């Protein structure tokens, strides 16, 4: 018999950007 | 083990911020869990060393080993 | 049977007495007996903010199982704390994990409530592989485990009410923030804890201190957990001061130095100049003993008079006779009248140590903990403080107004006598330049921490746009920076107590105001991610020259009162009426006069001598080239640089020439002569 | 079908009107500041919504809440 | 404190001035184009200044500076 | 293994920023973090290579490793 081995389980997450305009 | 030597020992961590997420898996044991209640009561006597950065980043995340 | 193996008897620590009895948490306590008397859903778990007491609710409802006063329904109950770690630490193979959780609820079962379950650390158990909540979410609602989690605030949100079904198999209890009196009532019942442990006495306005305190000054962590550090770190503190001397060291250099003198003459006079101090030391050194002996027995009977106290409890729990009036009236009055005298006997003999811990150890542990200086006004620190207008014109010469006023912001201070709503100093500068704004500020920063540039230095020439705000501040979430953070509020956080220069300030779109409306208002500020800083030991001081054109007009002919009216006219039509009541004090510099220069002009002189001396060479300068240097670094509407441009010239440009031409030598004194109108160097 | 008191302050400038929020902090709690101090002098920008609420999923902060 | 030396030249065009500065680049590396021209004329709006010190956190171009 | 080569190894790697991110996974340990303690001892002779841009992107966000 043999054994529930470990993982590693690579995880990501993200981003967001932010344009500003002028007024003029 | 270490409680087996009664305060003979001082335990030191280096780069203390390996430890808040240490083997977190399929199990989410993550070596903080096991480590806050002997961290908590004064059992052991551990000294960290860690950098000013990942303080912020990686350990003030974990709030309760904080 | 598992509960040997898997878990920790908490009732048998209560009943060895490893705990600490917990003052107060009235209502929780009294809430967690309502909710674990249920019949669907007996699981509450306690949420607090981290520190709060989430281990002290169940360590005290045991010790309250233990003291048997519980409402009749908790009578001979257990408390066992579930031990994820070693639960989790055999599964090795499969199905070990869960095989050994089964194991356990079916020997709970057995018991058939008679064991209150104790999770402690609740997020622990979720990911463990289903695997660990949908065996046990069936369970729990169906009355058979009256377990009781205890875990942080955060981890509610983020590691169970993800999982929403498991977030209705609960009851939450907001175990609150502790308040300041509380706090107290909990510290004097420690206070008793921690003299059995760490040898020491305890004053009671060390009690008050600490909750002052740490109320106070910190924000990180809190209430009455920062309170037991400070109390804690104290003891240890006190009683490596007792463990440690000064004198003791100091006569010990003296020895050894004279011996090793004494050595190298073998007229003589030092063998009995060192049997005198080796006496006088032998002497001390007793004393110390003595000192040490009294406080060590005063130590001993004070915890035998604690464990007569638990002897006597213990009496209480069972019921012995004669055993509650003989160890009462026979142990409590001889031992507590011994215990003030061995006390007295301390305020006697105790010459050379403190055997307490008082308000005085307290701030030196608060500062020495944090970095405020809220420790006690010791003395050279006083008579430095006492000589702040010596040593400011040390690098600004004139000036004497603002010079004055930081002054008093540094004493508001250290003295303690400030607002505590609000930063020590919200200064604001004007003047038109070469007049030592900048200058001022950096004096300011050598004198608090013994460095030029160890000083948060925004400069607020950027922020002429509308979103360097998100530069200072932080970066909102979810977007690019928010990992960092800014770089004032973090800048601050690290070190709470030093000086905002803000240099330039009348750059910005006045949206950099509005941050400072909060900043200067009550000195506290939100980062990015939404964790405030308190700024108030700090000292936020702004430059401007938004009056250039009046103090050059009219700082002659006038007074300093209708100057600053005026000028705060001026600052009005340019800074927000927001804004310019929260100044701490809008004050007016003013161009400088010959004398003024003249000193300028020997400042510039000192430090170029130690630049050469780093060079290695030897300077004087003639009177009538330092009348060269006057007349050639004078004008009004400039202010000081006129100053270093000529210096830098009309001294560096023919003398560095002249060094790299090899013709001077290292050994001869630059000698800065004159001719005509022109600097001569000779070299003799 | 409403929150209780929702007011608006209005005036000249440095008159007591934190002063009566923190009156009433320190009247319904017995705590100067236990309120909630959201400043609307940082938010001067369209992101600052994602400051105050909180983050849409899969980005930054998300899991931090707002 | 300061920078090594802070000039102002002056004059109408073509007299030598970018020569100047080339020659001493020319000089001191033996390279023209070696120093750093920040072309000054472009600068009419006031954005350039988030051009030339980088943008701020939470916008766009930001992991890469002026 | 290198240090039973008894200093007379000299370890080179490209690309020393792959290194930094190269076991970083979620909540386990990189090289980063296990080169951190072989290296301010320098017994491990190492020697990097690198593109100026993502130097600055990526190792300079790590201080230690810096
Ligand atoms: N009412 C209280 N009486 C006595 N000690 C208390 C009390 N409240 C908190 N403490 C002390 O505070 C420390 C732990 O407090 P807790 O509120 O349990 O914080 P914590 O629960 O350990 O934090 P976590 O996240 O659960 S590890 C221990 O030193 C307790 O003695
Ligand atoms: N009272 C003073 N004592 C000594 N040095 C001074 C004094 N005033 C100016 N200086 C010198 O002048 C320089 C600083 O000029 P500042 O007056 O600080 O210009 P500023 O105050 O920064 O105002 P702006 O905004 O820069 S024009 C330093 O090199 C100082 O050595
Ligand atoms: N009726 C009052 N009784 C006591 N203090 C008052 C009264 N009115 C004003 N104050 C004081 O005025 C200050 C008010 O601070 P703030 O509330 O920030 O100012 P505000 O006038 O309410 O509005 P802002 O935000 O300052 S423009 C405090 O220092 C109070 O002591
Ligand atoms: N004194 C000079 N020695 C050598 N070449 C020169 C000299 N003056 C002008 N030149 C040449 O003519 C060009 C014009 O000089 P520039 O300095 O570029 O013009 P300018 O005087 O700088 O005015 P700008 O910069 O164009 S607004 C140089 O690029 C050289 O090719």
């Amino acid at each position: 018999a043999a054994a529930a081995a470990a993982a590693a389980a690579a995880a990501a997450a993200a981003a967001a950007a932010a344009a500003a305009a002028a007024a003029a | 083990d270490l409680a087996k030597q009664e305060g003979n020992v001082i335990l030191f961590i280096d780069a203390l911020h390996t430890m808040v997420g240490a083997g977190k898996a399929d199990g989410a044991m993550d070596a903080g869990n096991m480590l806050k209640p002997a961290l908590a009561r004064g059992e052991l006597h551990c000294v960290g060393a860690t950098t000013l950065d990942e303080y912020r980043q990686y350990i003030e995340k974990d709030a309760a080993l904080e | 049977q598992a509960l040997k193996k898997y878990t920790i008897d908490l009732t048998e620590r209560a009943e060895q007495g490893k705990l600490d009895p917990v003052i107060g948490r009235d209502e929780e306590i009294r809430r967690t007996i309502q909710v674990l008397q249920r019949r669907t859903k007996n699981n509450p778990v306690l949420i607090g903010e981290p520190g709060v007491g989430k281990t002290a609710i169940v360590e005290g409802l045991a010790q309250r199982i233990i003291n048997g006063e519980v409402p009749e329904g908790l009578k001979g109950r257990r408390v066992l704390a579930l031990d994820m770690g070693a639960l989790v630490a055999g599964a090795k193979y499969r199905g070990e994990f869960e095989e050994r959780l089964k194991g356990v609820l079916n020997d709970l079962a057995k018991q058939e409530g008679n064991v209150i379950l104790f999770i402690d650390a609740l997020h622990t158990m979720v990911g463990a592989g289903m695997d660990a909540g949908n065996m046990l979410k069936p369970a729990l609602a169906r009355g058979e485990l009256h377990c009781v989690g205890a875990t942080t605030l955060d981890e509610y949100r983020q590691y169970i009410e993800k999982d929403a079904a498991l977030e209705r198999r609960f009851q939450k209890v907001f175990v609150a923030e502790p308040s300041v009196e509380d706090t107290i009532a909990i510290l004097r019942g420690l206070k008793e804890r921690y003299e059995l442990h760490h040898h020491v006495q305890i004053t009671d306005p060390a009690i008050v201190a600490a909750a002052t305190l740490s109320h106070r000054y910190i924000a990180d962590r809190q209430l009455p957990d920062k309170a037991i550090d400070l109390i804690d770190e104290a003891a240890s503190s006190i009683r490596m001061q007792i463990d440690s001397p000064e004198e003791l060291d100091r006569l010990d250099r003296r020895i050894i130095q004279l011996k090793l003198e004494q050595q190298a003459l073998m007229l003589d006079m030092l063998n009995e100049e060192l049997s005198d101090k080796e006496r006088q030391y032998s002497e001390l050194e007793e004393e110390w003993k003595a000192e040490k002996a009294s406080l060590s027995g005063t130590q001993t009977i004070k915890a035998e008079l604690e464990q007569a106290k638990i002897a006597i409890e213990q009496a209480r729990r069972v019921g012995d006779l004669a055993r509650m009036s003989e160890l009462q009236y026979g142990k409590i009055p001889e031992l507590e009248k011994q215990l003030e005298a061995a006390t007295q006997l301390e305020g006697k003999t105790m010459r050379l140590l403190r055997n307490k811990v008082t308000d005085a150890e307290i701030a030196e542990v608060l500062a020495r903990w944090t970095g405020i200086p809220v420790s006690r006004m010791m003395e050279s620190e006083r008579e430095k403080l006492l000589r702040m207008e010596q040593e400011l014109h040390h690098r600004v010469i004139g000036q004497n107004e603002a010079v004055d006023a930081v002054s008093n912001a540094i004493r508001r201070s250290r003295a303690g006598l400030a607002d505590p709503n609000r930063p020590i100093g919200s200064f604001l500068f004007l003047g038109p330049t070469g007049v030592g704004k900048t200058e001022l500020c950096k004096a300011l920063a050598n004198f608090m921490f013994d460095s030029d540039e160890a000083m948060v230095r925004i400069d607020m020439s950027e922020f002429m746009e509308k979103h360097s705000v998100s530069r200072l501040v932080g970066a909102p979430p979810g977007y690019v920076g928010y990992e960092e953070g800014g770089y004032l509020t973090e800048a601050v956080r690290r070190r709470p107590y030093s000086v905002i220069l803000l240099d330039a300030v009348e750059k910005a779109h006045p949206d950099v105001f509005n941050i400072l409306l909060q900043v200067l208002d009550d000195g506290r500020l939100t980062d990015g991610q939404g964790r405030t800083v308190d700024f108030r030991n700090t000292v936020v001081i702004m430059t401007s020259n938004l009056g250039s054109d009046l103090i050059q007009e009219r700082f002659g002919e006038l007074d300093y009162a209708h100057m600053k009216e005026l000028v705060l006219g001026v600052v009005s039509h340019n800074f927000r009426p927001e804004f310019i009541n929260r100044i701490d004090e809008v004050v007016v510099f003013h161009p400088l006069g010959e004398q003024h220069i003249a000193s300028i002009a020997q400042i510039q002189l000192k430090r170029l001598y130690k630049r050469l001396e780093e060079r290695g060479y030897e300077i004087h300068i003639s009177d009538e080239a330092l009348k060269l240097l006057s007349e050639n670094g004078y004008d009004p509407v400039y202010g000081a640089r006129p100053l270093k441009r000529a210096i830098q010239q009309q001294i560096e440009n023919p003398l560095a020439q002249q060094i790299l031409s090899g013709e001077l030598v290292p050994g001869k004194v630059i000698r800065l002569e004159v001719n005509e109108d022109r600097i001569v160097a000779v070299q003799h």
